[PDB]
């Protein structure tokens, strides 16, 4: 359960500003690593931001064509140990291509979605999928290591769907809560695409979205906090929950998708990087 | 890695070689378990399924009764798993006829492994392999569950369930018939397995095959009708079985007491929702009954002829 | 034991830790099969003992080859020539497009001709499965893996944790018979070279039950007539459900006539019935087997 | 010393979960998938996958890092 | 079958490479034919007493005679090869060997399971791994086929037993002619009939050809109630071997 999952007490941040630390740690250590191996190359953090949000796309869209279908947790949970891995790390040290590969072969194993190995690179000239699976056993327990051995993770799909349930039974001023659901979903997947996974609860996330689809569509909810939710004895609570929706809402605002061209820039540059 | 000085082995296995090591850090026993490689067919797989089960699975249970991960290294190629030290199991309790066990010994085991159990189910999770020598104990007498390379967590209608089931001597009925969705009744049946073995100090019911374990059931406790399963004969692997009469359990168990009696029959119901669970067994008059459980500091510790020429 | 040099670490079984390693003074890759006599209560493994007892008399060009065993205090080696691939990860690459006809048939008459030295030995293999299959790039098939073998000069009892996985079973064992004979390597050949033809399992069973029930399903419940004391069987029940035999057009269709001919005659209920490996040999079948 | 039962007291930052036993008295049941006779046979029910969902929903809603 | 023949010819050719060395009693400086017949008679005891099969003894003993044809040992260290055979035999063919344990134990802590783990060791190097070797309980098996009365295979199986305790007579005889003179002698007490053809056209062995292994066999069964080693008989008493033990053997033989 999320109350007391390693998810919660290890990476779980207060602010988006710890996670601006730990990518610029991340950042500026690999720097000193290279220069004390032995200036103009490397990658300023917010480089790596972005590259590493072009790289979470590339991951989504390979597993949307993944054969058989992937379950929704199986992508959740690789899309969490990509960000995870690379809170961290740097792209300069590792290739995010391989990363995420390794983040979906991991995934997969560890949310019982047995698939083979030669399953696994058949979605990808057979020379290049022999060596990408070398490649992924080589980084599987690099990324295992690097998660700190925290491999459950809890995504907001099934609180989406208990939120759904609780609606359905104790809210009949809403007439039919499923109209709701396709709306919401689409929310659920702009918050995929920020850090807000690094920063709130799956259930704040998932009553985050209900709620912005009901406002959406002109209908108020205040109630169901106050009321259903029983959050009408400690205002406090309440009070904290709207300004942590508010703050996710916000987030999902400010978000900016990555740029072809500059992504293609940032690509040769990271190439070179490697090389 | 290098902060364990290995002095010790403990034993092999189809999948583990486990060892006895010291922390070198805070100089404390731990065991460590290096996860083989298996066949030269899996070789590439990656980093074995069973290993990362058990990982991830502890690393999110924290239970007096539950055994716990201390660390978790490895080399790129051979991954290895730190546990506390557990001097001895269940098992060899059993096995060992030197010391005897009274009623407040098997209360306590019995307590012991339904916290934890009830722990563990809380949290939506399945052992799906409890047997006598999974249920460890060390040197303040703590019992707690461990080899948790069959556990899965249950309560999603996914069916994802891939057999992986314990050795059938404590294998529940209903998994004996090929169930695909189950619940916390598959922990239950080998729990009163496990209490049945503590009571004979042999195994309950020791067959040799799917079949004949279901015979085996069948006749110690009477071929179920459709009054006590309702829906048994809808279980994909279900085969029709001679009406057996069934031995009254006071039969089997002759110095069991009525409360004793009442948890065993609860344990062994036939139909899985009406079995009980390890918070109602918990309840139940037999644990606050006289007398009280051993402290986990007093329970016990483990032709021919010469030729002359 | 100075004179390999392990390039590799291959596997890692019950007993043993298997290297790929090269022998330095001749300079042929080898595998090594290492055994620590040390650790263990008991001595030498027994089923360590009897895979190169039996080992060391088989030498046939379809069987691997053990080639020397090194015996120390502490440590024992094995060394056996090195093949690089099972048949099972061949089937695995090969699915989409499928195994030649002329490579199947040729596989199967090699398989054969090494079960035939097995059984003229008095050896029965008892764990034939596609994994332990091992194949050569110069288009040879070879027996391995000999930890389950067991001499039947006298009558092999059967043992429920030492038995072959599930799919390759043969009904008599998942019956529960008493003794084991040779026919359970048939059937598990007969198995096998159904999963060639058809790029998939022939009967791909989840539990004993649900194995036995699919050959009941494709081949047709058994009944006193096919397969004589079939009744009296130790976990035989009268009320398993009467399925009837569907006819093998279906079930390998690519197969011609003689192939469906040998695989039922392979696939006999009844142990005694069942066709021998030599016998198998003498199949019109194999009237003409070239080596690919 | 006699044992005495004491329930499991674990913290969950979120508003209370209804009991298992009561979910189809208050008519949560109503809005979720039947179960099939096999799952029945099995042990399986709907109400464990609503009080799962249920559980999952109002766990550390109100909790802040 | 139709590898029953193979088999047959296998074993034949098979009972020489594993053959023990003749005459290598006198060889021994300090163990002789007595001390190896009571090393064989505790062997059936212990056999009798873990419930091992009649193969196992077998192969038990042959191992103990190989080994000793290359290697001698003290008056002290014999019980120790023999616990060693038979552990291996046990290895070999049962379906799980006793634990190491209880063989130490049997012999009321005589040897330590460090000494017996080693013998075992050594006994495995001087045969080089070669425990498969064919016995008299695997001919008279092939031989049986060829008849089917009970009392005749458990008299015929009593008799081969019997053969393994006096080594002066049986050692320079093959495990066949030995298998086949039982199969005679118990066919001539219980039904009185003859070596059949059968026999003759499958192994080549006449009657003259048995004839010597056929008087020394005939020879030990009269004189079996007055052996100073007598469990083999206590073994055959039981009805699970139908109590050929107590029989009357045959006063002449023609």
């Amino acid at each position: 359960m999320y109350h007391n999952s390693s998810q919660k007490r290890h990476w779980t941040f207060s602010s988006e500003e710890q996670l601006a630390r730990l990518r610029a740690d991340a950042n500026r250590k690999f720097r000193c690593k290279a220069v004390a191996n032995g200036d103009p190359v490397f990658l300023e953090p917010h480089e790596e931001m972005t590259l590493c949000k072009y790289y979470e796309k590339r991951l989504l869209e390979f597993c949307s064509v993944f054969k058989p279908a992937m379950p929704r947790s199986v992508v959740g949970t690789a899309c969490m140990y990509f960000k995870r891995f690379y809170l961290n790390n740097s792209v300069m040290e590792y290739h995010p291509r391989i990363i995420m590969l390794t983040c979906a072969f991991l995934a997969c194993k560890v949310d019982e979605f047995n698939v083979s190995s030669p399953q696994f690179v058949g979605n990808l000239s057979p020379l290049g999928q022999e060596k990408a699976l070398e490649q992924i056993l080589e980084y599987e327990l690099l990324l295992i290591q690097q998660l700190n051995f925290h491999l459950i993770v809890h995504n907001p799909y099934r609180p989406f769907e208990g939120f759904l349930i609780d609606l359905k039974t104790r809210y009949p001023i809403l007439e039919n809560p499923e109209i709701l659901r396709k709306t919401a979903d689409d929310f659920l997947n702009r918050i995929a695409l920020t850090d807000a996974y690094l920063l709130y609860t799956p259930s704040q996330i998932a009553l985050t979205a209900i709620l912005s689809s009901a406002s959406r569509a002109g209908i108020t909810m205040e109630s169901y906090l106050s009321e259903s939710l029983m959050l009408k004895e400690n205002r406090t609570c309440l009070s904290q929950l709207l300004d942590i929706m508010k703050s996710m809402r916000n987030l999902v605002k400010k978000y900016e998708p990555p740029r072809s061209e500059e992504v293609a820039v940032l690509k040769q540059k990271l190439e070179r990087c490697h090389s | 890695a290098k902060r364990y000085e290995k002095l010790d082995f403990l034993g092999e296995g189809q999948f583990a070689t486990v060892y006895k090591a010291r922390d070198k850090n805070t100089n404390q026993i731990v065991a460590i378990k290096k996860i083989k490689l298996g066949h030269r067919s899996e070789a590439k797989d990656g980093i074995n399924r069973t290993a990362l089960r058990e990982i991830k699975l502890l690393q999110e249970l924290s239970h007096p009764n539950i055994i716990g991960l201390l660390d978790a290294f490895g080399h790129k190629s051979n991954i290895s798993l730190v546990f506390d030290f557990m001097e001895t199991d269940l098992e060899v309790i059993i096995k060992d006829n030197s010391l005897v066990l009274t009623p407040s010994h098997i209360k306590a085991y019995m307590l012991m492994t339904l916290q934890g159990l009830e722990y563990l189910h809380q949290h939506w999770i399945l052992h799906r392999d409890l047997k006598p020598n999974n249920l460890l104990l060390d040197e303040n007498g703590v019992l707690k569950l461990a080899d948790f390379g069959l556990a899965k967590s249950f309560g999603s209608p996914n069916r994802a369930y891939t057999h992986q089931v314990v050795t059938r001597w404590y294998r529940a009925p209903e998994l004996l018939f090929g169930a695909r969705m189950y619940g916390v009744g598959v922990d239950m049946w080998a729990v009163g397995c496990i209490l049945a073995e503590l009571l004979l100090r042999v195994p309950f019911l020791p067959g040799d095959s799917d079949l004949d374990q279901l015979t085996r059931i069948f006749e110690t406790l009477g071929t179920p009708t459709e009054e006590q399963w309702p829906d048994m004969c809808s279980l994909p692997d279900y085969v029709t079985f001679k009406s057996f009469p069934g031995i009254p359990l006071h039969h089997i168990f002759s110095a069991a007491g009525d409360d004793l009696l009442d948890l065993i029959q609860g344990l062994f119901l036939f139909n899985p929702c009406a079995r009980i669970t390890a918070t109602q067994a918990l309840k139940m008059k037999y644990f606050s009954n006289r007398p009280g459980p051993t402290p986990g500091c007093q329970l016990p510790r483990p032709l021919p002829k010469k030729l002359i020429f | 034991m100075e004179n390999f040099q392990k390039v590799e670490k291959i596997g890692e079984g019950t007993y043993g830790v298997v290297y790929k390693a090269r022998n330095k003074l001749t300079g042929e890759v080898v595998a090594l099969k290492k055994i620590r006599l040390d650790t263990e209560t008991e001595g030498v493994p027994s089923t360590a003992i009897r895979e190169i007892s039996l080992l060391k008399e088989l030498n046939h060009p379809n069987i691997v080859k053990l080639l020397d065993v090194i015996h120390t205090e502490n440590k024992l080696y094995l060394v056996f020539e090195f093949l690089h691939q099972d048949l099972k990860k061949f089937m695995d690459a090969s699915a989409l497009t499928g195994i030649p006809l002329p490579l199947i048939k040729s596989y199967l008459f090699q398989l054969l001709q090494g079960l035939a030295f097995c059984h003229s030995h008095r050896v029965l293999h008892r764990d034939l499965k596609p994994q332990n299959l091992l194949i050569n790039t110069e288009g040879a098939i070879k027996l391995a893996d000999f930890g389950l073998a067991r001499a039947f000069g006298v009558p092999v009892r059967t043992y429920t944790h030492e038995v072959v996985t599930l799919w390759y079973r043969a009904p008599e064992i998942l019956l529960g018979c008493k003794y084991y004979s040779t026919a359970v390597d048939i059937w598990s050949l007969g198995c096998i070279f159904a999963e060639m033809v058809t790029r998939r399992a022939l009967f791909p069973g989840d539990s004993e039950i649900d194995q036995l029930f699919r050959i009941f399903r494709t081949l047709g419940t058994p009944d006193e007539v096919v397969w004589p004391g079939v009744t009296s069987m130790p976990d035989y029940k009268p009320s398993f459900p009467k399925w009837a035999r569907q006819d093998f057009s279906k079930v390998v269709p690519p197969l011609d006539e003689d192939g469906r001919s040998l695989l039922s005659q392979m696939l006999h209920y009844d142990p005694n019935k069942r066709i021998s490996a030599k016998a198998a040999l003498a199949h019109p079948f194999f009237q003409d087997v070239t080596k690919p | 010393a006699l044992y005495e039962y004491q329930p499991l007291q674990i913290e969950t930052y979120g508003p209370h979960v209804p009991e298992l036993e009561m979910l189809g008295r208050l008519g949560y049941l109503n809005h979720v998938r039947a179960a099939s006779p096999q799952d029945l046979a099995g042990g399986y029910t709907s109400s464990l996958a609503c009080h799962r969902a249920l559980q999952d929903a109002f766990s550390g809603l109100f909790w802040q890092p | 079958p139709d590898y029953h023949e193979d088999i047959h010819t296998y074993l034949r050719e098979m009972e020489v490479k594993c053959k023990p060395k003749v005459g290598y009693m006198k060889k021994q400086p300090d163990i002789t034919n007595s001390m190896r017949a009571i090393l064989v008679d505790w062997l059936v005891e212990v056999g009798e007493e873990y419930k091992l099969q009649n193969e196992t003894l077998h192969l038990a003993v042959n191992y103990i005679d190989r080994f000793l044809s290359s290697m001698s040992v003290l008056r002290g260290k014999l019980q120790l090869v023999g616990t060693a055979a038979m552990l291996l035999a046990s290895k070999f063919e049962e379906i799980y060997p006793p634990e190491v344990a209880e063989f130490v134990y049997i012999t009321d802590d005589t040897y330590t399971k460090k000494q017996v783990l080693r013998m075992e060791h050594l006994v495995l190097k001087v045969l080089t791994f070669d425990l498969a070797a064919p016995t008299v309980n695997q001919f008279l098996t092939q031989y049986f086929l060829h008849q089917a009365n009970c009392k005749v295979e458990s008299l015929a199986m009593f008799l081969g037993e019997l053969s393994l305790i006096d080594a002066d007579p049986y050692l320079k005889y093959l495990p066949s002619v030995i298998a086949g003179a039982a199969f005679h002698l118990a066919l001539y007490t219980v039904t009185g009939q003859s070596w059949p053809e059968s026999l003759i056209r499958k192994t080549g062995y006449t009657l003259e050809s048995l004839k010597p292994c056929l008087m020394d066999l005939h020879q030990t069964y009269l004189k079996a109630p007055q052996h100073a080693q007598q469990s083999i008989r206590e073994k055959y008493k039981n009805s699970k071997y139908h109590g050929v033990s107590l029989l009357n053997p045959p006063e002449t033989l023609n």
